[PDB]
């Protein structure tokens, strides 16, 4: 079901030109970008049971919930191929369930991209339903049904 | 994950939480049965996979005629006999290296030149 | 040696008068309607044999039977058969 | 041709070779090996189509163009070629290989497919076999393409019976 | 020296050999001693005793039976002119020595008079002697059994499933029993759950039973209620902790039961608890065994499969090639013969029945065989007469005669 | 092919009694992890149990057959990469005939047990128109291998060319590779017999593009001759 489409007018010979607009179109979803998607048991929401973890939130605290986490580390070398920032991720994760779901996420220069979350009478079960509808009915940049795309 | 199984009634374990001293548990739901837990990992979900592998060798893949000799020389014993192929991997993507073996010690050394493998 | 054809009327014939029979001698009122979709059936499967509802209408010896529709259906048949091409 | 094979093959089996846009690596190793026996085949001709001085008969038929292209001159008097199914030469239908009289996990060329004797000098149980499934192919593609292609022949023509250029002009 | 090396022209010389004690006919040839010898018997003895036994049974060569005549000793350039049926008598010692049906015999057998004699011996009786038999010869002409090729049986296959669809895999294993009645009834091991979606569920399907049940359910059903266990009967290292994960989904389906009472009673009180011990008896995986205390060899292998199936779910064996000739069977004249004489062997004896079963108290329509057989190879219809084609149509044609080679 | 044949149908038992006496395992009594090398045995689709070490069960059962006890149709492949037994008996199975090579020359090299003098001593008994095929198949110097078993084994193209050592070539003759293995199972009698009746009086076959062939095999059906002399 292809379809070719050509750049405009002036914007042609400008190689970078053309990615920035693939990654503009190509279908992206959380799932394209996570490695994995792990639960969690910490309790404590000012320090995680993880190592690696730490430096993380001490840095969204100094500028309730729930103790079930659910970790996503993401693939560096696909947050470029089709441009892409933590924030946005995230932020879009958020803007996504909205006042109901806490949501945090290293920075663009830790060497392991994350983003830890938990939710706010069965907490497991429901925090799978939000596994999913995460993975696959969230999107980040392009446009529904197109998967890949070429120059 | 590595998961586990209870004792004298081995089933599956799923795991609770202990409110009041904040901690861990996993569980049976046919028995009574309750251990603390082994870590605080309780789930993983690998999408992406990195997977460059060789085949268990049975010891025997001297035997087997239908592969090729290579008149190569191992890291260690320095032997001449070789019997190489390719990653069991039925997978498209895959690489083409090769994973030969010594038939006078039992050692896998790659043709690799980029990457290390010890497994 | 008649014609198919000539069979299902005569079936037909013959399902029609002992239906009719059934209402003029002893009529076990709801015994009739067990004939009546004889009568429906041959007068159906006579102008057309390939239905959903299986029975094939078979003719003793497993001859399906060719129901007039049978003739003009396509290809080797009347309309493309006998018309567009002779 | 066989050696500039050979250099793409443990320049592969020692991972130095580039993916190329050509995706996957191992589908960006045949596109070279293919491209570099063809390129072999055509051009081997290109030689003997030059040495058949202007008397020889198949020359003549071509020249004339009664009958004949070059290519017949290469696969009788040069070398046949390398033989295919789907694209993709001689594939493993025997675990990890072509024949029973070859190793496991032999990508070379004499295995994937590729008659180096001319129709002149005759293929090899291996050529000659390989070469069947290749031509056989045709043969089928004929057997279904025949089975569609009549219905839609029919239809544009049932479609359009009744179209015919009116005295107006119009159609 | 009686032990040196072999060189090209050598060669040859083996083959000629490889003919000398062949010909170009063994196959066809072979496949019918086989069922004239041994196969014709054990079809006879099976289900046949009734509530009268059959013992053994006798093959005569070919002989004619005709009005205002004895009975003459047949063979075959006569038959073929006078358009008989080169068949033979069919004896069998019944139990309170008896007719019953004509088998067509096939020329150059072991039952035709052919085999045994020579050039000149041959030629006496009009019969070239270049000809190599092979064929039958029905009603007169020179009909053949044709190599009917299929997909072999009892073997596990695992296959790829279409992107539009609810299974992911599945493993395959068509169960035939190889002698008595042939039950032809199949495994399936699918695999919910696509590539990606959560709750990638192992279900496998059993013959009589609607709809689809979970590998643990049959496990546990099969008396392995501890998991885990169940997973020593599909995981066989448990340093391969990508399969086991695998599993992990699964078992958390039939938690909902926990003994070997539920595990059957999901298969349908009392009532249908039996049902389904039957069913896992003599329709589950039925190859193998059907009949008890062998719980264990058939879980092992609906682990077996279950493996399997997983091992391509994750890239490490490509899928089943379903045109690998040596999962392909042809099935020739021998076999194709025994097919019918099953089927029609029955309707005789469920017609022996008729007689008693009328006795408030010589029966035994032998010609029910005798034509069966004709009608097959006459026409190539096998499955049957009645209102049904229900034959495969094609088997049995009139051999070439255009020339030798042809 | 000319030289293909048919399974007819041996018998289990013989093979299974066979077997639980010489290492089998029987599967009631088996337990995974206990044996991770479990070169599980199958014979005709079915799993009846494993083995240990393998290596000598197989080169029992081959040498078993070779002499005649198991039915040299039957067949049993070792997938060794896998650990598997697969023994078979089936009636429908497709295999042709081939040239052993075992190696056990303690006079050189890999070599056709078969010999210039089991020849001569066959040549011997075609002059006399005792030694026939059946002898060359009970003196184990040929055998009968399928095509799951064809799998697992390695093939010489011809008995000479493709043995000897290399210590010129002709300009005119075609170009056949090499002899890079010395894995050699078994040997092929001739290639010839790849062909099926009709190809088989084609000449020169190997001289024509393939579809040529494939058309000549359906006229010689077509002309005229002399289908027998009665
Ligand atoms: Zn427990
Ligand atoms: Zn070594």
């Amino acid at each position: 079901p292809s379809l070719t489409v050509y750049l405009e007018p002036g914007h042609a010979a400008d190689q970078e030109q053309a990615k920035l607009i693939r990654s503009a179109i190509e279908h992206t979803t959380l799932k394209s970008v996570t490695i994995a998607s792990e639960i969690y048991y910490d309790p404590d929401p000012r320090s995680t049971v993880i190592p690696e973890d730490e430096e993380i939130i001490q840095l969204h605290f100094s500028l309730q919930q729930s103790p079930w986490l659910l970790r996503l580390e993401l693939d560096r070398a696909a947050m470029n191929d089709k441009d892409l920032t933590m924030g946005q991720v995230g932020e879009r994760i958020k803007q996504t369930f909205k006042n109901d779901l806490f949501v945090i996420w290293s920075e663009d220069n830790d060497e392991k991209l994350i983003i830890r979350c938990r939710v706010v009478a069965e907490e497991d079960h429901m925090l799978k339903k939000i596994e999913n509808t995460m993975l696959e009915n969230i999107t980040l940049r392009g446009v529904e049904n197109i998967e890949r795309v070429v120059m | 994950t590595t998961f586990r199984f209870c004792r004298d009634c081995n089933n599956m374990l799923y795991p609770r939480e202990d409110k009041e001293n904040n901690r861990l548990l996993f569980e049976c739901r046919t028995c009574s049965y309750v251990e603390e837990a082994g870590s605080p990992l309780v789930y993983r979900h690998e999408l992406i996979t990195n997977i460059g592998e060789t085949a268990g060798v049975v010891q025997d893949i001297g035997s087997d005629p239908t592969l090729p000799r290579s008149d190569r020389e191992c890291p260690k014993c320095h032997s001449r006999e070789n019997v190489f192929f390719q990653s069991q991997q039925r997978r498209k993507d895959t690489s083409m290296v090769l994973f030969f073996v010594c038939l006078s010690c039992s050692h896998i050394f790659t043709s690799d030149q980029k990457n290390k493998r010890t497994q | 040696g008649e014609d198919d054809l000539t069979f299902k009327l005569a079936d037909i014939l013959k399902a029609n008068i002992s239906l009719e029979t059934l209402e003029h001698n002893g009529a076990p009122h709801h015994a009739i309607e067990e004939a009546e979709s004889l009568l429906q059936f041959h007068v159906a499967t006579y102008m057309d044999n390939d239905i959903a509802g299986q029975p094939q209408a078979l003719q003793k010896s497993g001859r399906p039977v060719k129901s007039i529709r049978a003739r003009l259906k396509g290809k080797e048949g009347r309309i493309r058969g006998n018309l567009m091409g002779k | 041709a066989k050696k500039k094979v050979l250099d793409v093959t443990k320049e592969a089996q020692a991972n130095l070779l580039t993916a190329k846009h050509g995706m996957t690596l191992r589908e960006s190793f045949e596109d070279n090996v293919v491209r570099f026996l063809n390129e072999a085949r055509d051009k081997a001709g290109r030689l003997a189509e030059v040495n058949l001085k202007d008397l020889n008969n198949v020359k003549q038929m071509v020249m004339a163009g009664s009958k004949g292209s070059f290519i017949n001159i290469a696969q009788m008097s040069a070398c046949v070629g390398q033989q295919s199914v789907e694209g993709k030469r001689i594939a493993f239908g025997f675990v990890d290989r072509t024949l029973p009289h070859f190793s496991k996990d032999d990508y070379s060329p004499e295995s994937k497919g590729f008659v180096e004797n001319s129709y002149l000098r005759g293929l090899t149980p291996q050529e000659f076999f390989f070469h069947a499934m290749g031509g056989r192919e045709g043969l089928i593609d004929t057997a279904v393409k025949t089975a569609e292609t009549g219905y839609i022949q029919r239809r544009l023509v049932k479609a359009l019976e009744d179209i015919m250029v009116h005295y107006d002009n119009t159609t | 020296d009686e032990s040196a090396p072999i060189t090209a022209e050598d060669s040859w010389a083996v083959i000629s050999a490889f003919f000398r004690e062949k010909g170009l006919v063994s196959q066809q040839l072979d496949s019918f001693n086989q069922f004239v010898d041994y196969t014709l018997q054990d079809i006879i003895c099976e289900d046949s005793t009734l509530i009268i036994s059959f013992g053994k049974i006798y093959v005569t060569k070919p002989m004619v039976n005709e009005s205002d005549g004895v009975t003459h000793a047949l063979y075959p350039q006569e038959a073929r002119l006078r358009n008989l049926t080169y068949s033979s008598g069919l004896f069998v010692d019944v139990k309170k020595k008896v007719f019953i049906g004509r088998l067509p015999i096939m020329l150059r057998s072991k039952n035709c008079y052919l085999s045994e004699a020579t050039e000149s011996d041959l030629y006496k009786l009009k019969e070239c002697p270049f000809d190599m038999g092979g064929y039958f010869i029905i009603n007169g002409s020179e009909k053949v059994l044709i190599a009917q090729e299929r997909s072999a049986g009892n073997i596990v296959q695992v296959f790829k499933k279409a992107a539009p669809s609810p299974i992911s895999h599945v493993a395959e294993i068509r169960s035939a029993l190889e002698k008595g009645s042939r039950f032809i009834s199949t495994l399936q091991v699918k695999l919910y759950g696509r590539e990606g979606s959560s709750a990638r569920t192992i279900k496998a399907t059993l013959p009589y039973i609607k709809q689809d049940i979970p590998i643990v359910i049959i496990f546990r059903a099969l008396g392995i209620i501890p998991d885990g266990e169940i997973l020593e009967h599909i995981c066989y290292d448990v340093n391969d902790w990508q399969m086991l994960e695998m599993l992990k989904p699964c078992v958390e389906d039939g938690f909902v039961i926990q003994d070997r009472e539920t595990a059957l009673d999901f298969i349908g009180k009392e009532k249908r608890i039996q049902y389904a011990k039957d069913i896992l008896q003599k329709e589950f995986l039925p190859h193998i065994t059907q009949l008890e205390g062998f719980e264990s060899r058939k879980a092992f292998f609906l682990g077996y499969m279950i493996n399997r199936l997983l091992l391509c779910a994750l890239d490490r064996k490509d899928q089943d090639d379903r045109d690998h000739f040596g999962k392909k069977r042809l099935d020739l004249a021998g076999p194709l013969l025994a097919q019918l004489f099953k089927t029609l062997f029955k309707k005789l004896t469920k017609d022996i029945f008729r007689y008693m079963q009328r006795t408030v108290e010589l029966a035994i329509n032998a010609k029910t065989i005798t034509s069966g057989l004709k009608y097959a190879l006459a026409t190539g219809n096998w499955g049957e007469q009645k209102k049904a084609m229900s034959s495969r149509a094609g088997v049995s044609q009139v051999l070439n005669r255009y020339t030798y080679s042809s | 092919s000319l030289m293909s044949c048919i399974s007819v149908g041996t018998d289990p038992m013989p093979i299974i009694t066979f077997l639980s006496e010489w290492g089998m395992e029987p599967l009631e009594d088996y337990v995974p992890h206990q044996s991770p090398d479990a070169t599980r045995v199958f014979v005709n689709g079915v799993w009846h149990g494993v083995h240990r070490n393998p290596a000598r069960l197989m080169e029992t059962l081959r040498t078993l057959r070779r002499k005649g006890d198991i039915n040299p149709e039957v067949s049993m492949i070792r997938d060794i990469r896998e650990k598997e037994l697969k023994i078979f008996t089936d009636a429908g199975r497709v295999y042709r005939p081939l040239f052993i090579v075992e190696d056990d020359e303690s006079l050189g090299h890999k070599e056709l047990k078969v010999r210039k003098g089991h020849i001569a001593k066959l040549m011997a008994t075609e002059y006399q128109d005792e030694y026939t095929w059946s002898s060359l198949l009970n003196e184990g110097l040929v055998e009968y291998i399928d095509a799951e078993e064809e799998e697992s084994i390695l093939i010489a193209m011809q008995p000479e060319d493709l043995e000897p050592a290399e210590a010129d070539v002709d300009p005119a003759k075609r170009i056949r590779v090499s002899h890079h293995a010395t894995t050699f199972t078994h040997c092929e009698i001739h290639p010839s017999m790849i062909l099926g009746v009709a190809a088989s009086i084609i000449p020169f076959p190997d001289h024509n593009q393939s579809p040529r062939n494939t058309y000549q095999s359906a006229m010689g059906k077509q002309a005229m001759g002399v289908f027998l002399t009665n």
